[PDB]
């Protein structure tokens, strides 16, 4: 009979991607506190793409505002692009949606 | 400091996990309330990571940390391999009124006056003894606490056991120390050593025999040599007694004795040799050897000479 | 022989450092100033490098001092160590 | 030691050859700072090393 | 294996994203802004990154301390560098 917090469905997917990425045998107790890091990462996260779109001057957010974080975060650099990010860490589904290429006829998707 | 921290998680990881309590109950230098607090049911790192904050809070010096060293040590006493001392007094010498206040600080002085640095424990010991901890360092260099040296020391006795770990080198200065804390004239290291301190003392103290006399099948097969089997029985339980034998695991002879057998009978000079008897339980393996058919029935006096002599290497000329 | 290379970096580095100071102080006549003072600082560079001297070790400049108190104070402590032990 | 006269020649033709008071000053300021330097420098690693020999022997006497 | 100690995932689940759960979060705390189609994707992408951080901070601080199996005071050290550099 099990019930599930929604809230807590989202993050475990997180968490268990985190211990792939350790590669090593980890405490249940660093389990939840992750748990509290993420929440605060989403929150923080938010309000600053709050700022970058109303310094535009539309509240839509867009992609570009992304790039312009992630750039600030070190992330983006002149080097490695957002098209170069996505490659590598996307699975071929999400990467048609994002990047786009030309295809029967010079058709592009999405327009760019 | 960090020192000490290291030091107590150090000492704290040797120890094994299911005695663990037993230790930290006779150290008691943490509050009992404290120690329900902490789970022993989880892993031994999760343990000694809890136990180090718990012992950070508190002010935790050097000393208390050399306090569990010798706890620790008591407990196990067969990591290291001990060697005796003697001390002789005087003639006309009195009889001592022995006071542990006074032999502490005269130990303290001695040591204290001859180096400069140097950290000297005690735990007064149940049934008559003292246990002593020795961290060695001099004017230039402060005290090693890598490499410290135990010394058991029985009061109103001349006995004295101490372990050989750095000792060598400062060995006339504790000499010394141990004379004079005890109103003794001389000092002479026993040529006896064992890794099993209780046999080693009940050896020495020569308790190892107390036993006191007071009044309050297939008849078809045919045993020859029957006659010599009893006689060697006999000769075997005359000469190795019958009580149980305190445990010994190492005899070591030298020999500078002539060959005697037409062979090398020109030679004049002796032939060179050391031999070494190793077991796990010797004087075990010895008391079985003559009714196997290993050896003949009586011994050489050799190797049945240990307990009573108390001598454990030996030296032979001709 | 040729001293070490650590003596010219020594020098070098505290001859640009000596440089920025004095230049921190001036305030008009810049680029002949620093383009003299650039070539006399090549021209010592060179100087000392066709130098000859007889060989030799040293330590470098900047640790010397913290090295030197740290003597000074193993040279007290062994004084009065050896001074106690004589008395007794 | 042997080598600190050819540096004070040096100084001598630098003198000669410039013009610029300021220039001038600025010369001699910085040449009596290095100075100080090189003084500093050799008397401190001599002395460091004499005492260093002085230690190995105080502590052979002690021991 | 004890409840307490949880051992390193051998296999990764699947890639999916859950991209229901990042909609729903991003409303509930700025509910008046409306967000692109594919603006959710992206999140998911910056949320990877972070992670990444995370595992390898982490890792040096255990590694450090000379422990086997991560613990909380290891991690919550990590998240300290982490989230001041997440922030841009």
């Amino acid at each position: 009979r099990p019930r599930q917090d929604p809230h807590k469905a989202g993050l475990s997917h997180y968490v268990k991607l985190f211990s792939f990425y350790a590669k090593m045998p980890m405490e249940r107790k660093a389990l939840e506190m992750v748990e509290k890091c993420l929440d605060k990462y989403f929150q923080h996260l938010c309000d600053d793409l709050e700022v970058f779109a109303a310094h535009a001057g539309r509240k839509t957010v867009k992609p570009e505002d992304l790039e312009l974080l992630m750039r600030r975060q070190g992330l983006v650099t002149d080097q490695v692009s957002l098209h170069v990010l996505v490659e590598r860490h996307l699975p071929l589904e999400y990467r048609q949606l994002l990047i786009p290429c030309a295809y029967s006829g010079n058709s592009v998707f999405p327009a760019q | 400091d960090e020192t000490v921290a290291e030091f107590i998680k150090r000492t704290i990881l040797k120890i094994p996990m299911n005695e663990l309590t037993t230790i930290l109950k006779a150290w008691d230098f943490l509050s009992e309330n404290q120690l329900q607090t902490v789970n022993f049911r989880q892993r031994k790192e999760s343990v000694v990571q809890h136990l180090i904050h718990l012992c950070e809070e508190k002010r935790a010096s050097i000393s208390d940390a050399a306090l569990l060293d010798i706890i620790y040590m008591q407990f196990h006493q067969h990591q290291k391999v001990w060697e005796v001392f003697q001390m002789s007094k005087g003639p006309g010498e009195d009889v001592d009124l022995f006071d542990m206040k006074q032999f502490k600080n005269s130990f303290k002085k001695i040591l204290q006056r001859a180096l400069k640095n140097v950290t000297v424990s005690f735990r007064e010991t149940e049934e008559n003894a003292v246990w002593i901890r020795i961290a060695w360092g001099t004017q230039y260099t402060k005290p090693n606490q890598y490499k410290p040296t135990y010394v058991v020391y029985y009061s109103q006795t001349p006995y004295a056991f101490t372990s050989s770990s750095m000792l060598r080198r400062n060995t006339p200065l504790l000499g010394q120390a141990l004379t004079i804390a005890s109103k003794h004239h001389q000092i002479v290291k026993m040529d006896l050593r064992s890794r099993y301190l209780d046999s080693l003392k009940a050896i020495v103290f020569k308790q190892y025999n107390q036993t006191f006399e007071t009044h309050n099948m297939d008849s078809r097969i045919i045993h020859e040599n029957i006659v010599e089997k009893e006689r060697v029985q006999r000769i075997t339980q005359e000469t190795f007694g019958d009580y149980p034998q305190p445990q010994l695991e190492f005899a070591q002879y030298k020999l500078e004795t002539k060959f005697k057998s037409s062979i090398l009978a020109e030679r004049e000079e002796p032939l060179r040799c050391l031999i070494k008897f190793s077991s796990p339980h010797l004087l075990e393996a010895l008391k079985s050897l003559a009714p196997a058919g290993i050896a003949d029935a009586p011994l050489s006096p050799l190797l049945t000479c240990i307990p009573n002599k108390r001598m454990n290497y030996f030296k032979i000329r001709d | 022989q040729p001293l070490s290379k650590s003596t010219r970096d020594h020098l070098q580095t505290m001859m640009e450092s000596v440089i920025m100071t004095i230049l921190s102080n001036s305030i008009k006549e810049k680029e002949e100033i620093q383009y003299h003072l650039n070539f006399l600082k090549k021209r010592l560079l060179q100087q000392c490098e066709t130098l000859k001297v007889p060989p030799k070790k040293m330590e470098d400049l900047t640790n010397v001092s913290s090295l030197l108190n740290m003597e000074r104070a193993r040279d007290k402590a062994n004084e009065e160590g050896l001074a106690l032990l004589q008395e007794e | 030691n042997i080598v600190l006269p050819e540096f004070e020649k040096t100084h001598l033709e630098h003198q000669q050859r410039i013009e610029s008071k300021v220039c001038k000053a600025a010369i001699a300021t910085f040449y009596v700072n290095v100075k100080e330097q090189f003084i500093k420098m050799l008397k401190e690693s001599q002395m460091l090393t004499n005492l260093k020999r002085k230690n190995a022997k105080m502590i052979s006497d002690i021991e | 294996m004890a409840l307490s100690t949880i051992v390193s995932q051998r296999k990764q689940i699947k890639r999916k994203a859950p991209r229901g759960f990042l909609k729903r979060v991003f409303k509930r705390k700025k509910p008046q802004l409306r967000l692109e189609k594919s603006g959710d994707l992206l999140v998911h992408l910056n949320c990877l990154l972070f992670v990444h951080r995370l595992a390898e901070e982490s890792r040096t601080n255990a590694c450090a301390s000379k422990c086997r199996v991560i613990n909380k005071e290891h991690v919550l050290a990590a998240a300290k560098v982490i989230l001041k550099k997440s922030r841009g």
